[PDB]
């Protein structure tokens, strides 16, 4: 009725602070590991060159 | 009963009709003449274009049909032919050089090209050994575009020939073509890499000599005749009939071709 309640009350602030920091850490990780991926596609010049070769030119 | 397979590759209908009339009139109906697009034996291909299923494109100077201008010449021109795909699809001779530029993998195509060159090299060295020559002449177009197909062709042809013990001399397309047309007695055996220019050179030599029939060695194993003109087709048919086991008919066709090139059918 008296002791354990008081010590729980004393614990509350530190735990709240640490959990807030942990959540911030996880969202920070979410944004950190995002990168824009630029894909590379076969240049159409080679396609045009192959078309010319097929024509026997 | 027997069958002769006619392949058409860029040949005008007149030549095909002439060939059909010649065989029908000479054979007399004993051997039927069917038309197709691919064969391995008892086949005559009409037209400059290369058919599907041929890996070697040898041609010689037959003694009987020697033109008076080219009397006594003896030179064998063998053109290496890579496997031919559908017209729409990219041919190997072009794929092997464009894919490398594009960065695409070129392992299977290299393997197929290597096999074709080895077979062509084996045919060329066999002809050289039979004729007794010690050195053969490789022909590669020196264009920058064909900087990969020719490189593989040289790397493999020289390897096989040197393994056989004969010498190889590499040359371009213009110099060899001029030499072959002007002074062909200085060349015994000439191999040609698979390019459009080489195909034209082979046709020009086959025609300038007086009109001859080219021999194509196929993957299945065998020899098929090839012609592009009235006289060349007539000689090709005569050789084909000789292979079937007809000597008198073959001689008659050969004589008719020698006398009246453009109208052999009426001549005989």
């Amino acid at each position: 009725d008296i002791m354990v309640p008081s010590f729980v009350y004393n614990k509350l602030p530190v735990i709240h602070f640490l959990q807030e920091k942990r959540a911030e850490q996880k969202l920070r990780r979410v944004l950190d590991e995002t990168y824009t991926e630029w894909t590379e596609e076969l240049d159409q010049a080679h396609v045009t060159d192959a078309i010319t070769r097929s024509l026997n030119i | 009963s027997k069958q002769l397979t006619f392949i058409s590759a860029g040949a005008t209908a007149a030549v095909l009709q002439s060939a059909s009339a010649i065989v029908s009139k000479v054979a007399g109906g004993r051997v039927q003449t069917k038309t197709a697009k691919e064969a391995g034996r008892h086949a005559v291909v009409v037209g400059p274009e290369t058919p599907i299923g041929v890996h070697t494109a040898v041609t010689e100077v037959p003694k009987s049909a020697q033109d008076p201008l080219f009397s006594g010449v003896s030179t064998v021109v063998v053109r290496a032919v890579l496997p031919r795909a559908a017209p729409d699809s990219v041919q190997l001779r072009d794929a092997l050089d464009v894919y490398a530029s594009a960065g695409i993998d070129t392992k299977e195509e290299v393997r197929s090209a290597t096999e074709a060159f080895k077979k062509s090299a084996e045919v060329a060295v066999g002809k050289a050994k039979a004729k007794g020559v010690k050195r053969i002449v490789l022909v590669v177009k020196q264009a920058s575009k064909h900087n990969c197909i020719n490189e593989l062709f040289k790397k493999i042809s020289t390897e096989t020939i040197e393994s056989a013990g004969l010498t190889t001399e590499v040359v371009g397309t213009a110099a060899v073509a001029n030499q072959l047309i002007v002074n062909p007695e200085s060349l015994g055996v000439v191999l040609l890499n698979d390019v459009a220019a080489t195909e034209q050179i082979e046709l020009a030599f086959a025609g300038v000599v007086g009109g001859v029939s080219r021999v194509y060695h196929t993957v299945e194993g065998g020899k098929i005749s090839a012609g592009h003109s009235f006289k060349s087709v007539a000689l090709a048919v005569a050789q084909e009939l000789r292979e079937l086991g007809l000597s008198s008919e073959a001689d008659k066709v050969e004589a008719a071709a020698s006398k009246n090139p453009r109208a052999v059918v009426s001549a005989l």
